[PDB]
């Protein structure tokens, strides 16, 4: 019954201000601390700071002091984490968590994804990755923003041998990803292979038939 | 401030085996404040142990915490498939760097594929050459790009899938990015692969316009 519900995904530009929230329920909000934890893409956990909502006592870890503001509104069981001026290096997943007086994080929020970038919403360009015993084919899903993209093969009918790779951030500030499938070499004449690429932020739904050549 | 060093960075074990995770503090700390968390990809961390030895609510008894002073240990008596995740130790305002508990399986050499840039892409002015390393174990793999007879640097980006939930292998994709003009002034495009599963390194290549 204890729960921490965080605010929605944030896509921001550098220099913009930002305030994210964490609402508690199922327990006495003013009897526990609220911690804020940052997890940068592909990185470990970082303790940012804590607040006791009961009296607004706030403590920041040395690397986070003066970089971020932690606050609470106990009348609505909400704690906040804010930046006066975002940087691309602020791109991370941010968790709030409940902390009893003994210092561990017993209950966590679902997390809020914060993406900070100069870039604008851009749909991907889908290119074919054209083909012992096993043939590999795929689709290159290049130059999109923001994440995520979903990829399926043959409208979900092809699932075995499928690998959709984690996207990679190019120097351009655009994401790039590949999706591949392993097929028996004998099936390259009898079978049609289509990758279905979807990038919801730009309303792009593209079907690309991947032919050998 | 206090530094928590976790060892090893990666623990490769089989389901049913015992796992011993180490968390070492840069100075003597109170055992009353040492916590362990578990985290699976795409999920929030979850508290396992607090006060060095206390399991959190609903944590199964196969998990146990111990140690004092500078040495702390997390033991998983008999690894279940759900225990393969990342583990962090924590004290005050500090976290350890994490230990990944990975499935150890039979060595599997990669199947290697190279893909030329499509003609559709070339019209745009960029060439993306892609190398596929499929279904291998362990994860340690080296990909070397070669344009004619010159080993490439700083023009490739790499990405690895999560350990397969069916066969316990990894797959890796590497992309070599060139301008149309750079791509067009060269012939041989190679992807040389090194891995424990292979007796000698494997090369897959293509000649531009063939």
């Amino acid at each position: 019954e204890v729960q921490l519900v965080q605010s929605g995904a944030e896509v921001k530009k550098p220099g913009e201000s930002l305030k994210i929230s964490c609402k508690g329920s199922g327990y006495s909000f003013t009897s526990y601390w609220i911690g804020w934890v940052r997890q940068m893409p592909g990185k470990g956990l970082e303790w940012m700071g804590v607040i006791y909502p009961g009296d607004s006592y706030t403590r920041y870890s040395p690397s986070f002091q003066g970089q971020v503001t932690i606050s609470a509104d106990k009348s609505i069981s909400t704690a906040y984490l804010q930046w006066s001026s975002l940087k691309a290096s602020d791109t991370a997943m941010y968790y709030c968590a409940r902390m009893p007086n003994w210092g561990s994080f017993d209950y966590w929020g679902q997390g809020t994804l914060v993406t900070v970038s100069s870039a604008s919403t851009k749909g991907p360009s889908v290119f074919p990755l054209a083909p012992g015993g096993t043939a590999a084919l795929g689709c290159l899903v290049k130059d999109y923003f923001p994440e995520p993209v979903t990829v399926s093969w043959n409208s979900g009918a092809l699932t075995s041998g499928v690998h959709t790779f984690p996207a990679v951030l190019q120097s351009s500030g655009l994401y790039s990803l590949s999706s591949v499938v392993t097929v028996p070499s004998s099936s390259l004449g009898t079978q049609t292979y289509i990758c279905n690429v979807n990038h919801k932020p730009s309303n792009t739904k593209v079907d690309k038939k991947v032919e050998p050549k | 401030e206090v530094v928590l060093t976790q060892s090893p960075g990666t623990l490769s074990l089989s389901p049913g085996e015992r796992a011993t995770l180490s968390c070492r503090a840069s100075q003597s700390i109170s055992s009353s404040y040492l916590a362990w968390y578990q985290q699976k990809p795409g999920q929030a961390p979850r508290l396992l142990i607090y006060g060095a030895s206390s399991r959190a609510t609903g944590i199964p008894d196969r998990f146990s915490g111990s140690g004092s002073g500078t040495d702390f240990t997390l033991t998983i008596s008999r690894l279940e498939p759900e225990d393969f995740a990342v583990y962090y130790c924590q004290q005050y305002e500090t976290f350890g760097q994490g230990t990944k508990v990975e499935i150890k399986r039979t060595v599997a050499a990669p199947s290697v594929f190279i893909f030329p840039p499509s003609d559709e892409q070339l019209k745009s002015g960029t060439a993306s050459v892609v190398c596929l390393l499929n279904n291998f174990y362990p994860r340690e793999a080296k990909v070397q790009w070669k344009v004619d007879n010159a080993l490439q640097s700083g023009n490739s980006q790499e990405s690895v899938t999560e350990q397969d939930s069916k066969d316990s292998t990894y797959s890796l994709s590497s992309t070599l990015t060139l301008s149309k003009a750079d791509y067009e002034k060269h012939k041989v495009y190679a992807c040389e692969v090194t891995h424990q599963g292979l007796s000698s390194p494997v090369t897959k290549s293509f000649n531009r316009g063939e």
